[PDB]
């Protein structure tokens, strides 16, 4: 399996975000985890990475502020645990959904479910970094 | 499955788009099945906005499955492409 696909508990702090959170996903380092989401998840345990991802997008879709930034189509996906689809301009082939990347590699000491180690990125932006 | 949008009636295509849009789990029980249907949608419509019709729709029209269908129908008509099978 991947290094992130491991049991753990969410910890750490997110960052305050704006009215267009995922606008940051396509540039620089990615979009930070919103402080409200880091809070909602704090202390929860996950059996594996797909469990975390599912709880993360459900939390987004239930948040009164962030859910305003997503249309009904997207929320229908997120309520079910799925990541939203990115804009066509941010798709990179077969990858068409927002991805969560670790800023510090787990092999280099990074926290798997530390919210300060996570960013949301589009596929196009991820590949700009790693190809 | 139907291969070309001209095999759908408009009502059939609306019901496929409503299924994708509402995330109907009876049709798409898995995330992987939904992704496939979105890729199928992009292929069928041939529309240059692709999945943005569903998720990032133009503010000039209704954000709904009917809005999506109408946009697709009117765009293909305006390019001289084949339309829906008659109902
Ligand atoms: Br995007
Ligand atoms: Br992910
Ligand atoms: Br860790
Ligand atoms: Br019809
Ligand atoms: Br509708
Ligand atoms: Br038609
Ligand atoms: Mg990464």
């Amino acid at each position: 399996r991947d290094p992130r696909d491991v049991p753990g508990a969410a910890t750490g702090k997110g960052q305050p975000v704006s009215g267009n959170w995922l606008g940051a996903a396509s540039q620089g380092e990615g979009a930070p985890i919103p402080s409200q989401i880091a809070d909602k998840l704090r202390g929860k345990t996950f059996k594996n990475w797909r469990d975390f991802r599912e709880q993360f997008w459900i939390a987004v879709a239930n948040d009164p502020e962030l859910s305003k930034q997503f249309n009904p189509g997207s929320l229908a996906v997120m309520r079910d645990g799925g990541a939203p689809y990115v804009r066509e301009s941010e798709q990179a082939g077969g990858r068409i959904k927002i991805e969560i990347h670790h800023k510090v590699r787990i092999a280099d000491g990074g926290g798997v479910y530390n919210m300060g180690n996570l960013v949301a990125v589009t596929p196009k932006r991820h590949i700009e970094i790693h190809k | 499955m139907k291969s070309k949008i001209s095999e759908y009636t408009e009502k059939e295509f609306l019901e496929f788009v409503k299924d994708i849009y509402t995330n109907n789990k009876k049709k798409f029980p898995t995330e992987e099945s939904h992704i496939q249907a979105v890729l199928e949608f992009k292929k069928l419509t041939e529309h240059p906005s692709g999945s943005d019709l569903l998720y990032y729709p133009n503010e000039n029209r209704e954000d709904s499955p009917a809005g999506v269908v109408k946009e697709v129908k009117e765009w293909r008509a305006s390019k001289g492409l084949p339309g829906f099978k008659a109902g």
